[PDB]
């Protein structure tokens, strides 16, 4: 199983745990959790080993504990290099090891940046290869977490909806792109199209016409 | 001390594909290495592994049959080959070794292995396999005409990736290249914005050069209002 929080949160400076569930074979088996770091595109970092060891070179700030079926990695003293992911891992009857789901930990050293959004309609070019697709732009914004919804007439549309994972950009916002994919006739069907993008509730709204 | 892991490898579905993992710095036989795989945006998943020096392994029942770890210590290299490859066998495939020996000479030089050690400590670069159905294509690039902004749209291409320069690398200021996605047809499409002043659109011409190494494909595109 290993069944982990799906995010945790903090702010610099304040503990921070993780939870890691396990049966009675899985953790409280054997003493072989460990807890692995990783940050986006790089291979998983080993934090703590059998429980609580914490190998050389990791931040005294790390530290693992274990309480029956659940252990507990704990970071004091936040930092921003301690934005990534962590795994829970655990040796298990039948010589097999299993992993966690991970815990995506973001700390909020930044002031929330509303979204940039920007519409465009299909191209001409591209009508003409019988396919008309809507792109919509989001950038400059923070924390990394938006939520897209496509409007044709005020109307919800969810058919054809594909809307890229924010990433990190060079001032370390977040940059995400959602593409509507209509047929030539529908995105002549209806007067307008409306890309409606919300971060932290505020929510920005950038529509097109066939025009 | 390093665990040299192969370049990037595609293949199609059903097809095979053997992944090497060479190690240097310490003595390659008695370490165990195992493999653990991770999905694109999900969490890290076990494989298997081997002791070299004996060839003995530990496969997951998730994927007995197919799996097949081996390791030639003549080249101090470990192979995990996985048959019958699926789109969802689509991840990224690393190779770890343990802190400690997993096979120990005892006194006696007789040998003897080591306790369920902790077996993930030095990890390899990993290596992308994509496994897709779509072959190679080239992008179409579609002009996204336009304080201005204005961009070229790469769609319908396959694999990764494609680089995009405005104005053969002269425009470098204000340009976003988003991350491509990948639609339900297994083709990738990314899109390229720039931000330009209003009074430039009908002074300045912007072209967006868009290159795919995997097609052998040079695209120049210009974009006006």
């Amino acid at each position: 199983a290993l069944t982990q929080p799906r995010s945790v949160s903090e702010s610099p400076g304040q503990s921070v745990t993780f939870s890691c569930t396990g049966t009675s074979s899985d953790i409280g088996g054997y003493n072989y959790v460990s807890w692995f770091q990783q940050h986006p595109e790089t291979a998983p970092k080993l934090m703590i080993y059998e429980v609580s060891k914490r190998p050389s070179g990791v931040s005294d700030r790390f530290s693992g504990s274990k309480s029956g079926n659940t252990a507990s990695l704990t970071i004091s003293g936040l930092q921003a290099e301690d934005e990534a992911d962590y795994y829970c891992s655990s040796y298990a009857d039948s010589n097999t090891l299993v992993f966690g789901g991970g815990t995506r930990l973001t700390v909020l050293g930044q002031p929330k940046a509303a979204p940039s959004v920007t519409l465009f309609p299909p191209s001409s070019e591209e009508l003409q290869a019988n396919k008309a697709t809507l792109v919509c732009l989001i950038s400059d914004f923070y924390p990394g977490a938006v939520t897209v919804a496509w409007k044709a007439d005020s109307s919800p549309v969810k058919a054809g909806v594909e809307t890229t994972t924010p990433s990190k950009q060079s001032n370390n916002k977040y940059a995400a792109s959602s593409y509507l994919s209509l047929t030539p006739e529908q995105w002549k069907s209806h007067r307008s199209y409306s890309c409606q993008v919300t971060h932290e509730g505020s929510t920005v709204e950038k529509t097109v016409a066939p025009t | 001390v390093q665990l040299v892991q192969s370049g990037a490898e595609v293949k199609k579905p059903g097809a095979s594909v053997k992944l090497s993992c060479k190690a240097s710095g310490y003595t390659f036989s008695i370490y165990a290495i195992t493999w653990v795989r991770q999905a694109p945006g999900q969490g890290l998943e076990w494989m298997g592994g081997i002791i070299p020096l004996v060839g003995i392994t530990n496969y997951a029942q998730k994927f007995q049959g197919r799996v097949t770890i081996t390791a030639d210590t003549s080249t101090t290299t470990a192979y995990m080959e996985l048959s019958s490859l699926r789109s969802e066998d689509t991840a990224v495939y690393y190779c770890s070794r343990g802190l400690g020996p997993s096979i120990e000479t005892e006194d006696d030089y007789d040998y003897s292995y080591t306790s369920e050690y902790n077996l993930l400590h030095v990890w390899g670069r990993g290596v992308l396999v994509t496994v897709s159905s779509a072959s190679t294509k080239g992008p179409s690039v579609f002009p996204l005409a336009p304080t201005a902004a204005l961009g070229c749209l790469v769609k319908d291409y396959f694999p990764e990736p494609v680089t995009v320069s405005w104005n053969s690398g002269a425009l470098t200021s204000g340009v976003h290249t988003f991350p491509a996605v990948l639609q339900s047809s297994g083709l990738y499409s990314l899109s390229s914005v720039v931000t330009v002043p209003s009074s430039s659109l009908g002074t300045q011409t912007y072209i967006c050069n868009v290159n795919h190494k995997p097609s052998n494909t040079k695209v120049d595109k210009k974009v006006e209002p």
